[PDB]
RNA sequence: GAUAGAAAUUUUUAUCCUGACGCUAUAGAGAUAGUACCGUAAGGGAAAGAUGAAAGAAUAAAAUAAAAGUAAAAAAAAGCAAAGAUUACCCCUUCUACCUUUUGCAUAAUGGUUUAACCAGAAAAAAUCUAACAAAGAGAACUUUAGCUAGAUACCCCGAAACCAGACGAGCUACCCAUGAGCAGUUUAAAAGAACCAACUCAUCUAUGUGGCAAAAUAGUGAGAAGACUUGUAGGUAGAGGUGAAAAGCCUAACGAGCCUGGUGAUAGCUGGUUGUCCGAGAAAGAAUUUUAGUUCAACCUUAAAAAUACCCCAAAAACCCUAAAUUCCAAUGUAUUUUUAAGAGAUAGUCUAAAAAGGUACAGCUUUUUAGAAACGGAUACAACCUUGACUAGAGAGUAAAAUCUUAAUACUACCAUAGUAGGCCUAAAAGCAGCCAUCAAUUGAGAAAGCGUUAAAGCUCAACAAAUUCACCAACAUAAUCCCAAAAACUAAUAACAAACUCCUAGCCCAAUACCGGACUAAUCUAUUGAAACAUAGAAGCAAUAAUGUUAAUAUGAGUAACAAGAAGCCUUUCUC
RNA sequence: GUUUACCAAAAACAUCACCUCUAGCAUUACUAGUAUUAGAGGCAAUGCCUGCCCAGUGACACCAGUUUAACGGCCGCGGUAUUCUGACCGUGCAAAGGUAGCAUAAUCACUUGUUCUCCAAAUAAGGACUUGUAUGAAUGGCCACACGAGGGUUUUACUGUCUCUUACUUCCAAUCAGUGAAAUUAACCUUCCCGUGAAGAGGCGGGAAUAAAAAAAUAAGACGAGAAGACCCUAUGGAGCUUUAAUU
RNA sequence: UCGGAGUACAAAAAACCCUCCGAGUGAUUUUAAUCUAGACAAACCAGUCAAAAUAACCAUAACAUCACUUAUUGAUCCAAAAUUUUGAUCAACGGAACAAGUUACCCUAGGGAUAACAGCGCAAUCCUGUUCUAGAGUUCCUAUCGACAAUAGGGUUUACGACCUCGAUGUUGGAUCAGGACACCCAAAUGGUGCAACCGCUAUUAAAGGUUCGUUUGUUCAACGAUUAAAGUCCUACGUGAUCUGAGUUCAGACCGGAGCAAUCCAGGUCGGUUUCUAUCUAUUAUAAAUUUCUCCCAGUACGAAAGGACAAGAGAAAUGGGACCAACCUCACAAACGCGUCUCAGAGAUAAUUAAUGAUUUAAUCUUAACCUAAUUAACUCAUAAUAAAUCCAGCCCUAGAACAGGGCACA
RNA sequence: AGUAAGGUCAGCUAAAUAAGCUAUCGGGCCCAUACCCCGAAAAUGUUGGUUAUACCCUUCCCGUACUACCA
RNA sequence: AAAAUG
């Protein structure tokens, strides 16, 4: 009897679900949440002038093994091993 | 697609109404009504 | 009526306005009596008024 | 432009060593055969075989009893027919068949009754890998500033209306040419392109029939019926044409131009299909274009290789009348990504939500631009786009996320009385608180030249003023559609409960989803060279894998034992009765 | 009389009659014919007739000039008699400015134009008025006898057409016996309501219903079967037809 | 095709058949060279700047300048030039060297990527109610209306969109059968009236049942005749063509008027023009318990100055519909069937709108989303009541029973 | 609703030297009118920007014509 | 040649 026009969520006419009080308790949990990380986003340690390349050796070394890890690419040795050890499959029983 | 002002009130996305909700005013109760408080 | 297949069979194109002329007030008195003199077969015995369109394709026109 | 393409000049040694990494009766010639059959003709053109040494061993013997279709053995509420299971077939719970095309398909968009056999990726210019030789390479002609040679990596199937050339068609039909034959009766001086009505010829109307008796019929009813009439035989006019009392008719059952063969495997930006497993990464559009049904680039992306900076980015900096969210450029820092080199294909036909705008109607599941997001197997009952969610496997372990009945349905204000200058002054027939204009004083403690009704003008009825008490007293309430309303229910046992995922821990691991396109590892079945000989291994090859093309052939099912078909009777047996 | 064999038999074509043009002539048509003839055409017997124009395009003339029974065209603006009209006038362009006749028609729309007859009632039919600014004279205009399975309207008679259907037979139909197809078919263990959804649900969601199988009927649905929509659009796809399209 | 402004507010880019300006060049002399770093922009082609160095003039600049200065322009090939240049509304402006119409005689490959019908979204248009009182109504907004305006609802018309279908969703009116909504035409119960009575005008509730016969038109509509208690508005694929009709629309033939030189064209009219299906599945294939008009009294009574003229109660007649049946008439050459013929058709509760009793909040009153019992009360809807309602004999033969299967009889005679 | 041509003295044709015939007024001819013979006045419907000139193109009001088709 | 009306 009582039809929704168009599609349920998209239309001019939607739905009127409306908001719950599990909802409403989970968003106050998370903003109660978000607001304990904007406090402990609120005094840092050191200052921007104190931190001013206080770890470049440390980034300085890791792009350098990244650069050699990536420079080491490079295919591997053909051992006698690999060619000789085909020849087994035909190994018998005299 | 509406247009930003419209007529028909614009039914809101869920979150702003769950927002709105969230922040609907709540007026200070006082403990004892002052009314034929002494 | 007339020639348009399946729009003019399932298209309502066809205007009709009737009105009383007695109780006419937006029209002269005179005038009123000369278009129902003049006009008197295209007005029933109720003393309403017709006229019909047919001829425009466009229920508007 | 697409494309076409020499020559001068060079090389080529007699014979045998020839058979098959070609097929085994849907394959290989169409072939058991150009035969049946289809066609007037040119022409098209198949399917069909399986015992054995002996069937001069048919009271005949042995291997499968494995496809679809049936019987043995019809079925018992409920549901894409299955899974979780279970003592138990159902009963309980959960999942909207599969490809193709689409922004999106269970869609009521397309395809398929089923089985068997056939049916669809093909090329080495540039490049990668491997190997030989290397300033040289190649078994002759060329290429070379690390190159030359050799090998492996690559690019489908079906489908038109059509055009041309050459045959075959006037035994049907259109019109002619020779030779013949028909029109009885009646009215009429008539054989009069007269009249009625037969044979005969056409086909007006209706009803049956519509896979029928019939690829044009039957019944009733109609027009002509001595003529521009029908009709028999023979012949002619042949397609850029013939013929036509023009219907663009007829020319052998489809004619705006016949049929067959050949070009022909015509061509299709258009539709359909495209056959084994697993793994990795993985794309929604800026510019041109007889172009928006497509191609070619750029931006993305895939496989390899070189490097070194790549995203977040504090200051400082980016216009002049006003201007928001915020953008560009860079330190530092948190991560490992980014840029070039060489191969490249797909895509360039898109939806919604949030935001900034425009058009429309401050209308759309509307259209056009910019930023962001999504396209769960959880939640919003069902659901594309909304929310939760770094998508592997096994468990009969656990902790969480989004999330489940949303708010009022409300408007009472009652007693108490009303006398005085005075009809305040002007116009008006009248203006006495009251069509209108100006003053708005003053008596009784207590009453406005009067705040609402009423009279033509009055009169009269109410408000505020005293005296009598003193709950609160401002606005706010608003119908409807069509098959049948729509989980049922519930105002108090303690709730920052609990129950709830592809999320995250736990126990083991073979240790993270996917369309187009791209890369890799394996592999089903054949043939060949070597192993092997109770059926395999390493290599080289392809006619190398079918749940799908209104796919071809053969057999089968449903519709269905349904629609539909027939023989007059008795009798002494072919003799008598009824039409 | 003929025609679309196979959805159209006609108001279409042809037709006697009337007009044009083209030809002075011999061995296969025309024609074994010779302008009173023979072809290429238009319109249709008969009766009244066929009014104007060579400005354009064709044809003769190889230029001028002739042709409309050749292709075809035959007017505006404004005021005026005493009110409606305009006998009339001024001015302009043309090759002429639509003559006779008929007229709401088979004739754009306004149209169911107005009026009379017919009916109790009529957008039907017939007769009249008539600018039809888009009628009109051999692409012929007007009437007339006979004619027509042509198309419309009446008067009786007639009747199951209908008020309102009924009864009886045959072929059908149902049962027994024999023979035995077709379109179609993804698989179905194949319900109803509301909502949802590619926007019309048997398969989803929320509820109701629910021993299982035959046989005979009705067709609301399975967006039923039949034909890769004939309407529309696209294709740098065809073909027919006509030319003032482009190469010839 | 190119440029400027907003959209695009602050680095760049950014579209629409989005809103506005323009450009396809003019005037003058300073006649404005060569070569080469480095950059802007960009898919490509193209477009832009430009440091240093050289040739000629001050021995100090040369970017030609102005008209919003930004646009004022065109690629190959080929032709003409003769040493170095030019040639196109190639304006469809990234440009084929040169090519028109019509097809309803049409054909083919596709598209629901794209229209006409239906469905669906929105409600511009349409239809409803309420809010607001200026005004009409002799005084008086709301008895009946009500301009300029407000809010909300429905999805019947047209328009808009182009989401499902173009390997088919068959398209108007009618014949048959109708299902449903109430925004009710009648029938029923009420309120207000500018309601004395009858006719009336509005407002509320009520959908079990009905809503006529004819002429013209294919007509839905519409005009007219006679009636009725009434000739209601809609949805249903503006219902229903596997039930029917084909008049029109919607093929091929042909006329008339017009356009086009022609072929052809027409929401411009006239004649004629094939309407297929054997039912696989879902669904379905009869219980009743009435309705409404017209006559007599009520009564020329109430009501009224008279003309006019009731309601209710009770008696009957009919008509429709449901269920049945042949004594007679009629159809009837069968004993049956059939109508035109005949018979029957109902009690209780319950309510919505609307009236009053009693009574507080609010010691008055007040029908009470205050209680208690209340009484007058529509249609529906249920229930009394009515029908079926005794299980296992069934070979054969009859039947007023029947497709088959079933069911009733076979002792009188 | 779109496209094409437009708006001239009081009336019609033109072309940008705004003219040519009617109409009007004042005379003459005539007995008086009319004809005829002289003289004068007579505007681009309006807004804007222009040119050596306007027949340039736009804004506001007027009559107009043709089209509105397949479904 | 021309040339109307009262
Ligand atoms: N252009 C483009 N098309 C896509 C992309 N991803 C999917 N599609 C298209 O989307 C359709 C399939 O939808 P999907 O399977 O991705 O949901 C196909 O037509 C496919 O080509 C994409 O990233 N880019
Ligand atoms: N005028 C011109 N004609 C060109 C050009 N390029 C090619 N053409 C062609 O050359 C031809 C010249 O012939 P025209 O038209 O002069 O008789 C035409 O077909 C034209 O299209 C060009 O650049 N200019
Ligand atoms: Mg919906
Ligand atoms: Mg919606
Ligand atoms: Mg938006
Ligand atoms: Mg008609
Ligand atoms: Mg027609
Ligand atoms: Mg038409
Ligand atoms: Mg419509
Ligand atoms: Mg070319
Ligand atoms: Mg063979
Ligand atoms: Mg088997
Ligand atoms: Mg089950
Ligand atoms: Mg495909
Ligand atoms: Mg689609
Ligand atoms: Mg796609
Ligand atoms: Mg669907
Ligand atoms: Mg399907
Ligand atoms: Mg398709
Ligand atoms: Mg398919
Ligand atoms: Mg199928
Ligand atoms: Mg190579
Ligand atoms: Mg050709
Ligand atoms: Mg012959
Ligand atoms: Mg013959
Ligand atoms: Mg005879
Ligand atoms: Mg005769
Ligand atoms: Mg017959
Ligand atoms: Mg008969
Ligand atoms: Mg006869
Ligand atoms: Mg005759
Ligand atoms: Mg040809
Ligand atoms: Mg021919
Ligand atoms: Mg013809
Ligand atoms: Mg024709
Ligand atoms: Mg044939
Ligand atoms: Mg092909
Ligand atoms: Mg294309
Ligand atoms: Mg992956
Ligand atoms: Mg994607
Ligand atoms: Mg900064
Ligand atoms: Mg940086
Ligand atoms: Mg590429
Ligand atoms: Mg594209
Ligand atoms: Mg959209
Ligand atoms: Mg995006
Ligand atoms: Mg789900
Ligand atoms: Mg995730
Ligand atoms: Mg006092
Ligand atoms: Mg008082
Ligand atoms: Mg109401
Ligand atoms: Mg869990
Ligand atoms: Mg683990
Ligand atoms: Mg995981
Ligand atoms: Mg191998
Ligand atoms: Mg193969
Ligand atoms: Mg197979
Ligand atoms: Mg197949
Ligand atoms: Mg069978
Ligand atoms: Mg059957
Ligand atoms: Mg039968
Ligand atoms: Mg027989
Ligand atoms: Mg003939
Ligand atoms: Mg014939
Ligand atoms: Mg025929
Ligand atoms: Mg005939
Ligand atoms: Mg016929
Ligand atoms: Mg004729
Ligand atoms: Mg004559
Ligand atoms: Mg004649
Ligand atoms: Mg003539
Ligand atoms: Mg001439
Ligand atoms: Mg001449
Ligand atoms: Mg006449
Ligand atoms: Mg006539
Ligand atoms: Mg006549
Ligand atoms: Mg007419
Ligand atoms: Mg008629
Ligand atoms: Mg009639
Ligand atoms: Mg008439
Ligand atoms: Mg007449
Ligand atoms: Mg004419
Ligand atoms: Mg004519
Ligand atoms: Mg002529
Ligand atoms: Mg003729
Ligand atoms: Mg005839
Ligand atoms: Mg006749
Ligand atoms: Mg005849
Ligand atoms: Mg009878
Ligand atoms: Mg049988
Ligand atoms: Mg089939
Ligand atoms: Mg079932
Ligand atoms: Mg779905
Ligand atoms: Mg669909
Ligand atoms: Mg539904
Ligand atoms: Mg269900
Ligand atoms: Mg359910
Ligand atoms: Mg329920
Ligand atoms: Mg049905
Ligand atoms: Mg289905
Ligand atoms: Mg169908
Ligand atoms: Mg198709
Ligand atoms: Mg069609
Ligand atoms: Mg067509
Ligand atoms: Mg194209
Ligand atoms: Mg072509
Ligand atoms: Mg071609
Ligand atoms: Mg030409
Ligand atoms: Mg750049
Ligand atoms: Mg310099
Ligand atoms: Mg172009
Ligand atoms: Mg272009
Ligand atoms: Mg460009
Ligand atoms: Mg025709
Ligand atoms: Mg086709
Ligand atoms: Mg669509
Ligand atoms: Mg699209
Ligand atoms: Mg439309
Ligand atoms: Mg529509
Ligand atoms: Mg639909
Ligand atoms: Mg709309
Ligand atoms: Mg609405
Ligand atoms: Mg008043
Ligand atoms: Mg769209
Ligand atoms: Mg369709
Ligand atoms: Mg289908
Ligand atoms: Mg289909
Ligand atoms: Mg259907
Ligand atoms: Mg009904
Ligand atoms: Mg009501
Ligand atoms: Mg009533
Ligand atoms: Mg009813
Ligand atoms: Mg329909
Ligand atoms: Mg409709
Ligand atoms: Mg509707
Ligand atoms: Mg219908
Ligand atoms: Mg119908
Ligand atoms: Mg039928
Ligand atoms: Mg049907
Ligand atoms: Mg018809
Ligand atoms: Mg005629
Ligand atoms: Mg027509
Ligand atoms: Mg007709
Ligand atoms: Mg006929
Ligand atoms: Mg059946
Ligand atoms: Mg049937
Ligand atoms: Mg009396
Ligand atoms: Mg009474
Ligand atoms: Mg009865
Ligand atoms: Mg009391
Ligand atoms: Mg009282
Ligand atoms: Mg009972
Ligand atoms: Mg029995
Ligand atoms: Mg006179």
């Amino acid at each position: 009897r009582n039809r929704i026009p168009g599609r349920q969520w998209i239309g001019k006419h939607r739905r009127p679900r409306p908001v719950s009080a599990q909802a409403k308790q989970n968003m106050i949990r998370r903003l109660e949440t978000e607001a304990e990380n904007q406090y402990w986003l609120s005094r840092p340690f050191l200052t921007a002038e104190q931190e001013r390349g206080h770890a470049a050796v440390r980034r300085a070394a890791a792009f350098q093994a990244l650069k050699a890890a990536q420079a080491a690419r490079f295919p591997a040795h053909r051992r006698l091993e690999e060619q000789l050890g085909h020849l087994l499959v035909t190994r018998k029983w005299s | 697609g509406s247009k930003a002002v419209t007529r028909h009130r614009r039914v809101m996305h869920f979150e702003r109404q769950k927002l709105m909700a969230v922040t609907e005013y709540i007026p200070p109760k006082p403990t004892i009504n002052p009314r034929c408080l002494p | 009526s007339g020639p348009g297949g399946q729009n003019v069979n399932k298209v309502n194109s066809k205007a009709e306005v009737r009105f009383h002329l007695a109780t006419a007030e937006w029209i002269a008195e005179p005038v009123r009596q000369k278009i129902a003199i003049t006009h008197k077969n295209k007005i029933n015995r109720l003393g309403e008024l017709i006229l019909t369109s047919e001829s425009s394709r466009y229920q508007f026109r």
